[PDB]
Order: structure tokens, then sequence, then C-alpha cells
């Protein structure tokens, strides 16, 4: 009976009626980092890429023969 | 044209959502939009 | 003489195709890129 009442208070204060819902907000922070840590990569990755594709361009429409 | 109009589409649908839920600073009962 | 130049012509003509193809998918992806990260929020 003891094993048992444990057990049920363990499963309503799981995720029953848990007032903690700051877990939610860690969740949110974690991948509101995680897609701004993407973005920014994306972003260096596409001004790096139009700078080479400038340079690239300088070179190839000024080239003809 | 095969995947980027995907992933737009996606995010337009999610984007209607998130905009069905706009904060007005409201004080008596606006409960609207600021635009509005 | 006139042969090593048609020939010379010939690998720059290749070079600037294989050149133009690379641009494409270059122009592509930045074009992706660019409208892709534009529609977020």
């Amino acid at each position: 009976l003891m094993k048992l009442v444990s057990d049920l208070k363990q499963f309503l204060i799981l995720n029953d009626f848990p007032s903690v819902n700051e877990a939610i907000d860690q969740r949110n922070q974690q991948l509101r980092a995680l897609q701004e840590e993407c973005d920014r990569k994306l972003i260096t990755l596409r001004d790096e890429v139009s700078i080479d594709l400038y340079e690239l361009e300088e070179e190839y429409y000024s080239s003809s023969s | 044209d095969h995947l980027y109009v995907l992933e737009h589409n996606l995010h337009l649908l999610i984007r209607e959502f998130h905009k069905q839920t706009v904060m007005p600073h409201p004080a008596s009962a606006p409960f609207g939009h600021k635009r509005m | 003489e006139r042969r090593e130049i048609v020939e010379v012509n010939k690998k720059l003509k290749q070079k600037n195709q294989q050149l133009k193809q690379i641009m494409d998918q270059l122009r592509n992806l930045i074009w992706d890129i660019n409208a892709m990260l534009a529609m977020r929020n």
C-alpha cells in the first residue's frame, strides 16, 4: 500500500498537475538559442558565398574569346 | 523550387497560426489589435 | 601556331562552361538562402 501510494503520488506530481511550468520556458530558451545560432551561421555562409560569387562574376563576365 | 517554396508555405501556415493567437498594452477592455 | 591558339580557345571555352555551370548552382543557393531566411518569423 505504501509503494502504491508513493507511485500514485509521483504519478500525479510528475506531469498531471505540476505547477512547475518553467521547463517549457527552458526548452523555449534552448530552442531559440539553437535557431539563432543556425540563422547566424546561415547568414555568415550566405555573406561569404555572395563575396565569392561577386569575385567570380567579375572574372566570368569580363572574359570571353 | 522543389524545396524552398515548401518551407516557405509551411512557415506561412505556421505564421497564420501564430497570428491567430498582439498584446496591445490594454487597460480597460480593448482586446484587439494595435493597428486596428 | 594557329592550332595551339585554337586548342587554347577550346580549353578556355570548356573552362568557361564549367564556370557557368558552377555559378548557376552558386546563385541558386544564394537566392534560396536569402529568400528562406527572409520569410522567418
